[PDB]
């Protein structure tokens, strides 16, 4: 008895159907209220876990206290019945228990349907009803190179543009916005710098990329070109300060098609 | 103060993982700041919390400061300037009639917590 | 302040904003 | 007769139970419930003599209901005769189903062995006032109105705008359509127009009103359902409920100059009208924008079965022509 599966599942088993013959002696003891079926079970429990005496599975001993609490509650209840020959204390659960039909402890379908149907059957208040009326009153990288290649191309390794003639597009704020996205995404690689002009404009001016034939060593190359000293000048980019740039810098054309 | 309470200014990293020097800027109305990681965004971030009195481990990218700066630097420096609020009062070189001021927080190799 | 690894099209703007790009 | 006059009571009262609105054949389920409470029940009368009697009393009903500025007007229901006996009869089979367990009488026999003569009318008892009483509904507050005939205010732009693509075959309506068009023509892989409207769409327009708690917007459209005001779609819309229709059909039809059937010329919100647009052009004497000819469906059976199957209006080819309407 220590350790053997078929035993287990058997105790299992016959204390599943125990407990199915116990939930009918519990409709058993609320209509009437016998001692015999919990002392019955409990002789049953306890003789199975003597089967069990020596198999150490948590489950059966777990499902053994279920049935344990359960029997409990028959034996105390059919004493109370016992006890003497209340009744709507029984009545009210067997009222709710004829409503309990089911297929054959929380509150059930019909338990509410049966009382309220009474209570409508019954009630000397009339029904009432109601009414209205009156009441009733490309990816992210490929567009990247793109604008980019763009503006290299009419930037020039050396050339110099004001960096609003390049980023505005003045013919649509969306796709001087969408510019702006790819130009920096691209920054990210490292071909274009930022001068200042003479009448400091910041002009843009093609830094030119060093050829790596090492993928892991243009990246490393990206690395210190970003750890470069980066001078972040952030300017807030609306349809009005837009055109505003327009203005400024004189756009006329948008530079990434 | 004129802008909204602690605004902040440019702020000047230097020596910093990779980045020797730089200087950001910043926007005292908004920031819809778009872009992946490669250069340490989370890093930036890292560094934001650790020179304002915060510990990284809120993120948990990198933990002992000191290793926060530069490969081959001992001595990092991070300069965060803030529009102080009236809020900040009866702190050293912090009162409500304080407009700006700048954290200048020095990390040290030799020193596990920086020096602010 | 609002960091994004990407952007997406669509995006209805106005003025008292200011978008940014974090860059790393 | 006192016998009539309280059968016709406790006809009310189911009504109330019924909220209001009560079916034409549960209406007779509950005449041979009564007549089984009354044992005065003469086998020998087809279900049409019941109907009958069931009449002359609702005549004398009616007759005391209009001394009372309230009124029940029989009407048959848009979904028409066949289609509603089909989910009435789904649950008339889960009737007799639950029945035989309490069929210990022939009479109860004979009940499940009527089988319904597929019917669509119902009596509704509805005001026909408006004073002060009247707006004391106490139904709740009165945001909940304003909200509410809002969302009417958007259903009734839902149905004007007609929306074009296949047809929902997960509404039975188009179910019926098909039907009913192989039923008459014979064609069976007759083509479908994609032309179509609906009022149901807007719950998520009722998520869309922004003064008031999601909360007490759920509670509520939960009380109209069990209120029976407006209905849930299995899709998640809701359109209004068939009497809650006759209520507002007459103030709104007041309200927004409101084309009823052809045929039986009453306001249906479900049926048939022309897909020609020139028959839904405005009538260019009045105006107005004339919405499309439409009949109710049995209406329209009647009249392709026996008139034409081309628009009045327009002459078109309701064949192809045609507008499915929900
Ligand atoms: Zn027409």
């Amino acid at each position: 008895k220590d350790g053997d599966p078929q035993l287990e599942f058997k105790v299992l088993q016959g204390y599943r159907d125990l407990e199915s013959e116990m939930h009918k002696g519990r409709a058993q003891v609320t209509r009437t209220g016998d001692i015999g079926v919990a002392m019955d079970n409990l002789n049953a429990v306890d003789s199975l876990f003597n089967k069990v005496i020596g198999i150490k599975n948590n489950g059966l001993f777990a499902h053994d206290a279920r049935a344990m609490v359960s029997i409990s509650e028959l034996a105390q209840i059919s004493v109370r019945n016992l006890k003497f020959d209340a009744d709507e204390q029984s009545a009210a659960d067997q009222q709710e228990e004829s409503d309990g039909d089911i297929d054959r402890n929380e509150f059930s379908q019909f338990n509410w349907f049966r009382i309220g149907a009474l209570y409508n059957t019954i009630s000397k208040n009339a029904p009432i009803t109601d009414h209205l009326m009156g009441p009733l009153s490309e990816t992210t990288p490929e567009q990247v190179k793109k604008c980019f290649k763009k503006l290299s191309k009419k930037l020039g390794p050396e050339g110099s543009i004001n960096l609003f003639k390049f980023i505005i597009d003045p013919n649509s704020f969306s796709r001087s916005i969408e510019n702006l996205f790819y130009t920096s995404f691209l920054i990210k690689e490292g071909k274009l710098l930022m001068e200042h002009d003479e009448e400091g404009l910041p002009t843009i001016k093609i830094k030119q990329s060093i050829s790596h034939t090492d993928s892991r060593s243009k990246e490393i190359e990206r690395q210190r070109r970003r750890a470069a000293h980066q001078n972040h000048i952030i300017f807030q980019m609306d349809m009005p300060t837009w055109r505003k740039l327009i203005k400024k810098y004189n756009i006329t054309s948008p530079f990434l098609d | 103060s004129s802008f909204q309470p602690g605004s902040i200014i440019k702020i000047r990293l230097q020596d910093f993982v990779t980045y020797t020097l730089t200087e950001f800027n910043l926007s005292p109305s908004l920031n819809m700041i778009i872009g992946p990681n490669g250069s340490g965004k989370s890093t930036f971030v890292c560094a934001v919390c650790l020179g304002l009195a915060g510990k990284p481990e809120y993120i948990g990218r990198s933990k002992k400061v000191e290793d926060f700066i530069k490969n081959g630097q001992d001595v990092s420096k991070i300069e965060i300037t803030l529009k102080n609020s009236p809020n900040v009062t009866d702190i050293e070189y912090i009162d409500a009639r304080d407009e700006t001021i700048k954290i200048t927080r020095i990390i040290t190799r030799s020193k596990r917590r920086s020096d602010y | 302040f609002l960091i994004t690894p990407k952007l997406l099209t669509g995006l209805h703007y106005h003025e008292k904003m200011r978008i940014h790009c974090v860059m790393a | 007769p006192v016998t009539g006059d309280a059968t016709a009571k406790y006809l009310l009262q189911y009504i109330l139970s019924a909220r209001g609105i009560c079916h034409e054949n549960a209406l007779i389920l509950a005449l041979m419930r009564l007549e089984t409470d009354a044992s005065t029940l003469n086998t020998e009368w087809s279900i049409q003599q019941w109907v009958d009697k069931l009449n002359d009393y609702i005549n004398a009903i009616n007759v005391k209901l209009n001394l009372l500025g309230y009124k029940i007007i029989r009407i048959n229901h848009g979904i028409g005769r066949n289609a509603v006996t089909l989910k009435a009869k789904q649950n008339f089979e889960s009737f007799e189903d639950n029945t035989a367990i309490r069929a210990h009488n022939n009479d109860y026999a004979v009940l499940q062995s009527i089988v319904l003569p597929e019917s669509n009318r119902f009596f509704v008892y509805v005001n026909l006032a408006s004073t002060e009483e009247t707006k004391l509904a106490t139904r709740f507050n009165q945001n909940e109105i304003e909200f509410m005939k809002w969302a009417i205010e958007q259903f009734m732009i839902s149905g004007e705008t007609i929306v074009e693509g296949p047809a929902l075959e997960t509404s039975i309506i188009v179910k019926e359509v098909n039907r009913i068009l192989v039923a008459a023509t014979g064609d069976s892989n007759l083509a479908k127009w994609r032309k179509f409207s609906t009022f149901t769409v807007g719950s998520t327009n009722l998520f869309q009103f922004q003064e008031l708690t999601a909360t007490d917007i759920e509670d509520l459209l939960l009380r109209l359902c069990e209120l029976k005001w407006f209905y849930r779609t299995q899709e998640g819309k809701f359109g209004i409920d068939l009497r809650c229709i006759a209520e507002l059909e007459e103030y709104l039809t007041s309200m927004y100059n409101l084309n009823t059937c052809q045929n039986c010329h009453k306001l249906a919100i479900q049926g048939v009208r022309c897909g020609n647009e020139s028959c839904r052009e405005e009538n260019e004497e009045t105006g107005e924008n004339s919405l499309s000819q439409i009949w109710h469906v049995d209406c329209f059976k009647h009249y392709i079965t026996h008139v034409s199957k081309n628009c009045d209006r327009c002459g078109s080819s309701l064949i192809t022509e045609g507008v499915y309407v929900i």
